[PDB]
RNA sequence: AGCCUACGGGCAGGCGCCGAGGGUAGGGCCCGUGACUGGGGCGAAGUCGUAACAAGGUAGCUGUACCGGAAGGUGCGGCUGGA
RNA sequence: UGGAGAGUUUGAUCCUGGCUCAGGGUGAACGCUGGCGGCGUGCCUAAGACAUGCAAGUCGUGCGGGCCGCGGGGUUUUACUCCGUGGUCAGCGGCGGACGGGUGAGUAACGCGUGGGUGACCUACCCGGAAGAGGGGGACAACCCGGGGAAACUCGGGCUAAUCCCCCAUGUGGACCCGCCCCUUGGGGUGUGUCCAAAGGGCUUUGCCCGCUUCCGGAUGGGCCCGCGUCCCAUCAGCUAGUUGGUGGGGUAAUGGCCCACCAAGGCGACGACGGGUAGCCGGUCUGAGAGGAUGGCCGGCCACAGGGGCACUGAGACACGGGCCCCACUCCUACGGGAGGCAGCAGUUAGGAAUCUUCCGCAAUGGGCGCAAGCCUGACGGAGCGACGCCGCUUGGAGGAAGAAGCCCUUCGGGGUGUAAACUCCUGAACCCGGGACGAAACCCCCGAGGAGGGGACUGACGGUACCGGGGUAAUAGCGCCGGCCAACUCCGUGCCAGCAGCCGCGGUAAUACGGAGGGCGCGAGCGUUACCCGGAUUCACUGGGCGUAAAGGGCGUGUAGGCGGCCUGGGGCGUCCCAUGUG
């Protein structure tokens, strides 16, 4: 299934993930079907993560998938949280 | 969308079936200039209402046969057997050439 | 690796003075002014004519020798220089200022553009209170070009920054004797630089 | 080597044999029905047109024999069953056909 | 005619269509090579004449034809890039 | 915001004109040389052949059993075997093996690119919505007996479980013949008839959860079709029997000559059919002032293939690299009856070649598969290793130091040069030693809440004692090319058309800045040169931007076919052309 994850880049020991929504038989590091956040594993910069929680709800809603570490991104980004 | 295009037809020899050619122009790529260029095109007639000389309208259609894939949409001015000639006279020519 | 290697012998060839040792090219000789001639077992013969190359090369060597930079870096700068709009011929000459070990030279705290290299390498410097080795760095404007916290007591530093005092330099520059920093004001300017040195003539060159 | 992909082959080998027999059941079944039609004997033609529509929905289930093929075969089926029985007979038993 | 069967039918098996490839025959294209042979190019000296550049010592050139160790000569017509 | 040319035909000149060079580029290789580190990159040739290891499995919350543990026994008691639980080995059953990873062979093609079509279609797992699961029956492995075989495996006989197979029912709904309605290619609605459903398992057990059945919608992926764009040869000019079309049928998820019977006689071609030759295509990459030219390795997208060649089976999906069958070639085992194998996966071996790497660490991260989860597997991947192969940072010191050591070179013998260069003085402190030492890692999971939202709690680092910080701390590799003109850089000696140089022009035949050594000089620098290849210069295939009286080039002359091009005025259309918006890029 169609599914949110993170795939990796920027240089060797640098890694930048790059939040997105893909098929799952897509290659990792492949043509995904679009961004919807970026999260840099390592805070060197304030911005170390966004996410787009207005598509990112469309995603989970028609039928996506997160990893379960694209699961704590996504909720830190407080895309769960209802009120 | 559906794509369609205007032509002569050249045939109708076959069953519930025509020859339409169809010109089309356009700038050379280095040299400017608008040169023209054309093509044959197998359209589906089923009652062969449509007759040599005829200048039609064809569509992009569901696949008929091996080359068949345009139906023809309707009929934009009949006789005009002169551009047939112009196509049919382009055909006695190349007798002149072989060996 | 840079340079290396007898440096007075380029005062001699380039023709011109170049300022690169520290008390001597002021005493009675850069080298010149006892042997203003090229070196070589030539040099005083009748001079020959100069090629339109010999002109574009020299000033240019010319220029590199002054910075005492590498060939690649020198050129890889060159092309920089005009991909960014503005007159690329003054504006190299500006990513050249902005060097580090010259802004270093630059704001008095060594003798030569080669020693302050050094002082460079060896850490002994600061910039926004961050130690900072490569000659390379691209000094942005507004920066605390200090001494290292260790280096202060120093017998070179405090002898160099001592004579500094009252000698006002750069007028893009802030040379604070005190606490022995210095700030890049702001990149430099056309006439602010003086340079024996036609910035034209090496455009031309690397026309080829 | 002794990877048990074969765990999958001899499954598709178990596989292969209930697919084939489903099938001929419907092709011999279809065909039975087909000549009591063309021939004449309406009173069982459909009897037996009724076990083939049965069988193939059956067969349609599982991995055989599915999607609208289950339709496609059931339309030329019954379709040709009418036709053949359409000969001089009107649709005796109630059972299959809709009047 | 074996097997299974709730006797409706299924499996195995048989035959046929097509069929990988193989065989036989005859064609097409291309490549390598071949006694010998044709001209072409280059190389210290070569042998024979001297056609051309000046009326090149018969103005030259040319299409063609015949002839001659060789350049070449000659016939017919053409050109001036000859007078 | 971007554009340089030179040398060489002559006694000399101008023009024409070829050749050659300076530039940039590389998956490079070769010579000489070689210190440090970071990010990258590395069989371009034999799609030749491969030892060994590792690369796809997982679920006991679908089911029975073998073996071995630990806890219990059983019937008033004992054989035992029953129960519970953990592991384990296979089997049955489920999902995955079609992704991922490799290669460029083939393919000149709707293959690819780009923009569209599908009233002609499919889409497992995931999401939304609607409805449902009553009853009955069967078989086959594992297991047991016997027998064949060297082995691989195999024949027969006998039991058994289920989310395996099957019959009956309920039919929300769906499928099909037929009619009507609407819409218009097979789209949607409706009526009569016929046909089709389901599986259980777990727990905190009457409740919750994983799962199952039918239909509709969504998301994702994909099949098929169409316009236009995509190499050389015209010394390939004619091509065609499924050939082109039709009716009917076969087949498919679906259109179609994709296949078939019957009919009609057509389809294509100088706008280059057919044939030959070459080739994976693209985003991009290199060059260029640009227009162009060249190109497709790393990365991403698509395609095609898995020693050669066919084929179907299973499946939502395949003609399926590590599945099956057959033929061919090779490899191996054999008791000659027979049997096993496939690196263009990661390493590594071999052959070839000028040339291309470690049989390493680790699932910690990301991603993938399976599972309620724990977890398992993952040569995808994250890291490390080797190679100046590329890019970037960097070291071999810094300041002082003679009208100038020594040695060597030149000399008009007075001197000039290497040369602030060295020594020496002082200063800093690569290497090395010691201490400290990560980010990458918060989620899965555990209680509060409700298993949701929210809160709280804990575990996990291959790289690595590495990066980095702090303290101590030694002056510590330099080459290679060139110096006649292009073209920066000159003298001495040796050599005497010899030896040799050479990219073109050319140098050497006693006085060579061209050969060889030295001195000095110039240019780059852990590199420098060489060879090969591409663009440039080349304005020399000229659209930008060339020509044809004598330099290469007007057809021997006409007539005329197709094509190309065409006077003044008025109006219609709006194809070219132009502007805008929007989608795509
Ligand atoms: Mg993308
Ligand atoms: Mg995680
Ligand atoms: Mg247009
Ligand atoms: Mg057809
Ligand atoms: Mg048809
Ligand atoms: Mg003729
Ligand atoms: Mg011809
Ligand atoms: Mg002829
Ligand atoms: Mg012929
Ligand atoms: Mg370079
Ligand atoms: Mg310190
Ligand atoms: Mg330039
Ligand atoms: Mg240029
Ligand atoms: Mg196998
Ligand atoms: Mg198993
Ligand atoms: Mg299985
Ligand atoms: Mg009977
Ligand atoms: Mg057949
Ligand atoms: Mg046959
Ligand atoms: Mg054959
Ligand atoms: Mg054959
Ligand atoms: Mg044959
Ligand atoms: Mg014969
Ligand atoms: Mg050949
Ligand atoms: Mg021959
Ligand atoms: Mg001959
Ligand atoms: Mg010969
Ligand atoms: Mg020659
Ligand atoms: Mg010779
Ligand atoms: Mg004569
Ligand atoms: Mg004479
Ligand atoms: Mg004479
Ligand atoms: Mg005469
Ligand atoms: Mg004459
Ligand atoms: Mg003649
Ligand atoms: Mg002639
Ligand atoms: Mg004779
Ligand atoms: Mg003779
Ligand atoms: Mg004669
Ligand atoms: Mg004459
Ligand atoms: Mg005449
Ligand atoms: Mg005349
Ligand atoms: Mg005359
Ligand atoms: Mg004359
Ligand atoms: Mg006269
Ligand atoms: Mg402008
Ligand atoms: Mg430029
Ligand atoms: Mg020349
Ligand atoms: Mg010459
Ligand atoms: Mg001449
Ligand atoms: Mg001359
Ligand atoms: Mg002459
Ligand atoms: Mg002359
Ligand atoms: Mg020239
Ligand atoms: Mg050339
Ligand atoms: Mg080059
Ligand atoms: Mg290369
Ligand atoms: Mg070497
Ligand atoms: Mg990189
Ligand atoms: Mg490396
Ligand atoms: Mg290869
Ligand atoms: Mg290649
Ligand atoms: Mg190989
Ligand atoms: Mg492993
Ligand atoms: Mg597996
Ligand atoms: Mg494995
Ligand atoms: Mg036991
Ligand atoms: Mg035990
Ligand atoms: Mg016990
Ligand atoms: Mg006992
Ligand atoms: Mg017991
Ligand atoms: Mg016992
Ligand atoms: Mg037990
Ligand atoms: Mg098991
Ligand atoms: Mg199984
Ligand atoms: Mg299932
Ligand atoms: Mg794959
Ligand atoms: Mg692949
Ligand atoms: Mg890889
Ligand atoms: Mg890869
Ligand atoms: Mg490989
Ligand atoms: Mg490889
Ligand atoms: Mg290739
Ligand atoms: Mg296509
Ligand atoms: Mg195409
Ligand atoms: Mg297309
Ligand atoms: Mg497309
Ligand atoms: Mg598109
Ligand atoms: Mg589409
Ligand atoms: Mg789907
Ligand atoms: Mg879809
Ligand atoms: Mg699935
Ligand atoms: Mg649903
Ligand atoms: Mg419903
Ligand atoms: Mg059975
Ligand atoms: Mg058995
Ligand atoms: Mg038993
Ligand atoms: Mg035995
Ligand atoms: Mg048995
Ligand atoms: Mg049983
Ligand atoms: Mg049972
Ligand atoms: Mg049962
Ligand atoms: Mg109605
Ligand atoms: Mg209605
Ligand atoms: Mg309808
Ligand atoms: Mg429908
Ligand atoms: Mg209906
Ligand atoms: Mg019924
Ligand atoms: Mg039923
Ligand atoms: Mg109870
Ligand atoms: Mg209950
Ligand atoms: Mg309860
Ligand atoms: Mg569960
Ligand atoms: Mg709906
Ligand atoms: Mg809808
Ligand atoms: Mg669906
Ligand atoms: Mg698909
Ligand atoms: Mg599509
Ligand atoms: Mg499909
Ligand atoms: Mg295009
Ligand atoms: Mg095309
Ligand atoms: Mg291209
Ligand atoms: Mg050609
Ligand atoms: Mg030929
Ligand atoms: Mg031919
Ligand atoms: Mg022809
Ligand atoms: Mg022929
Ligand atoms: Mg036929
Ligand atoms: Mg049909
Ligand atoms: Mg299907
Ligand atoms: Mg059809
Ligand atoms: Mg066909
Ligand atoms: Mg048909
Ligand atoms: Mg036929
Ligand atoms: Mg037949
Ligand atoms: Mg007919
Ligand atoms: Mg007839
Ligand atoms: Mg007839
Ligand atoms: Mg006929
Ligand atoms: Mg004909
Ligand atoms: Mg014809
Ligand atoms: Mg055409
Ligand atoms: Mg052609
Ligand atoms: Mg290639
Ligand atoms: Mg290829
Ligand atoms: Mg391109
Ligand atoms: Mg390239
Ligand atoms: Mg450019
Ligand atoms: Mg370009
Ligand atoms: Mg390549
Ligand atoms: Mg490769
Ligand atoms: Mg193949
Ligand atoms: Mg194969
Ligand atoms: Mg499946
Ligand atoms: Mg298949
Ligand atoms: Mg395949
Ligand atoms: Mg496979
Ligand atoms: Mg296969
Ligand atoms: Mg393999
Ligand atoms: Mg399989
Ligand atoms: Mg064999
Ligand atoms: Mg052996
Ligand atoms: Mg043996
Ligand atoms: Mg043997
Ligand atoms: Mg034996
Ligand atoms: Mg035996
Ligand atoms: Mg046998
Ligand atoms: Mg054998
Ligand atoms: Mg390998
Ligand atoms: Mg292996
Ligand atoms: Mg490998
Ligand atoms: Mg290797
Ligand atoms: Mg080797
Ligand atoms: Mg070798
Ligand atoms: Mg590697
Ligand atoms: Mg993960
Ligand atoms: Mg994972
Ligand atoms: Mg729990
Ligand atoms: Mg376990
Ligand atoms: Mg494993
Ligand atoms: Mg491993
Ligand atoms: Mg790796
Ligand atoms: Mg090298
Ligand atoms: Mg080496
Ligand atoms: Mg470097
Ligand atoms: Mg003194
Ligand atoms: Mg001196
Ligand atoms: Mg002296
Ligand atoms: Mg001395
Ligand atoms: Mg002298
Ligand atoms: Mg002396
Ligand atoms: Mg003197
Ligand atoms: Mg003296
Ligand atoms: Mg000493
Ligand atoms: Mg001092
Ligand atoms: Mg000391
Ligand atoms: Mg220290
Ligand atoms: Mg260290
Ligand atoms: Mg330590
Ligand atoms: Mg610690
Ligand atoms: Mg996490
Ligand atoms: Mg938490
Ligand atoms: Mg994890
Ligand atoms: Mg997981
Ligand atoms: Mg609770
Ligand atoms: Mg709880
Ligand atoms: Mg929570
Ligand atoms: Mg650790
Ligand atoms: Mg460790
Ligand atoms: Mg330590
Ligand atoms: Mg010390
Ligand atoms: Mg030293
Ligand atoms: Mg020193
Ligand atoms: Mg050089
Ligand atoms: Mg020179
Ligand atoms: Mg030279
Ligand atoms: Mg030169
Ligand atoms: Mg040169
Ligand atoms: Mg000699
Ligand atoms: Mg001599
Ligand atoms: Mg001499
Ligand atoms: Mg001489
Ligand atoms: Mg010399
Ligand atoms: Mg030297
Ligand atoms: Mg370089
Ligand atoms: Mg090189
Ligand atoms: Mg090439
Ligand atoms: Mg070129
Ligand atoms: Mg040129
Ligand atoms: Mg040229
Ligand atoms: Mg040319
Ligand atoms: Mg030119
Ligand atoms: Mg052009
Ligand atoms: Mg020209
Ligand atoms: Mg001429
Ligand atoms: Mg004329
Ligand atoms: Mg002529
Ligand atoms: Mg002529
Ligand atoms: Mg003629
Ligand atoms: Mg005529
Ligand atoms: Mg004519
Ligand atoms: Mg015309
Ligand atoms: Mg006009
Ligand atoms: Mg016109
Ligand atoms: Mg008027
Ligand atoms: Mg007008
Ligand atoms: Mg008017
Ligand atoms: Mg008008
Ligand atoms: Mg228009
Ligand atoms: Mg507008
Ligand atoms: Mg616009
Ligand atoms: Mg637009
Ligand atoms: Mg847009
Ligand atoms: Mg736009
Ligand atoms: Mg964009
Ligand atoms: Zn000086």
């Amino acid at each position: 299934m169609v599914k949110i994850r993170l795939a990796r880049f920027g240089s060797k020991h640098n890694p930048h993930y790059r939040i997105v929504v893909t098929d799952a038989r897509r290659k990792r590091d492949g043509k995904y079907i679009e961004k919807i956040g970026y999260y840099d594993p390592r805070k060197t910069t304030p911005d170390w993560l966004k996410v787009d929680v207005e598509r990112a709800r469309y995603w989970l809603s028609v039928g996506a998938q997160p990893t379960d570490t694209a699961r704590r991104l996504l909720r830190q980004a407080g895309v769960f949280r209802q009120e | 969308p559906k794509k369609v295009l205007t032509g002569v037809v050249v045939s109708d020899k076959m069953q519930k079936t025509v020859t339409v050619l169809v010109e089309r122009q356009f700038p050379h790529p280095l040299y400017g200039k608008v040169i023209k260029r054309s093509k044959k095109y197998l359209a589906h007639d089923p009652e062969e209402k449509y007759k040599l000389g005829d200048v039609v309208e064809i569509i992009e259609s569901r696949p008929i046969s091996k080359r068949k894939r345009f139906r023809v949409l309707r009929l934009v001015e009949s006789g005009r057997m002169d551009l047939v000639e112009k196509y049919l006279i382009r055909r006695q020519n190349y007798q002149s050439l072989s060996k | 690796g840079r340079y290396i290697g007898p440096v007075c012998r380029l005062c001699r060839r380039e023709g011109v003075k170049l300022y690169l040792k520290g008390e001597r090219c002021y005493s009675p000789k850069c080298a010149m002014e006892r042997r203003p001639y090229p070196p070589g077992q030539h040099g005083q013969k009748r001079a020959r004519r100069p090629s339109d190359y010999a002109v574009r090369l020299r000033e240019k060597q010319k220029l590199r020798r002054i910075y005492g930079i590498s060939e690649r870096q020198f050129r890889n700068l060159f092309e920089e220089a005009s991909k960014k709009k503005g007159v690329t011929g003054s504006v190299f000459l500006g990513l050249l200022e902005s060097r580090l070990d010259n802004v270093v030279y630059r704001l008095g705290f060594a003798v030569s553009r080669r020693q302050a290299r050094q002082l460079v390498r060896h850490g002994h410097i600061t910039v926004n209170g961050r130690r900072v080795d490569l000659p390379s760095y691209r000094v942005r404007p507004g920066d605390e070009i200090a001494v290292a916290e260790k280096s202060r007591n120093l017998e070179l530093i405090r002898q160099n920054l001592e004579a500094m005092k009252g000698r006002k330099v750069g007028p893009w520059l802030s040379l604070d004797v005190e606490g022995m920093k210095g700030k890049f004001l702001r990149l430099p300017d056309r006439e602010d630089l003086a340079l024996p040195v036609n910035e034209q003539l090496v455009i031309e060159f690397y026309s080829r | 080597r002794n990877l048990s992909a074969l765990k999958r082959h001899r499954q598709s080998l178990k596989r292969r044999l209930r697919n084939k027999a489903k099938k001929s059941a419907i092709k011999t079944l279809s065909k039975k029905a087909v000549q009591l039609a063309q021939e004449g004997k309406a009173e069982e033609a459909l009897k037996i047109m009724r076990k083939a529509e049965s069988l193939i929905d059956k067969a349609a289930k599982g991995s055989t024999l599915h999607k609208n093929a289950a339709a496609r075969r059931k339309s030329r089926l019954m379709r040709k069953v009418r036709q053949l029985l359409e000969a001089a007979g009107a649709p005796l038993i109630g059972g299959g056909l809709s009047a």
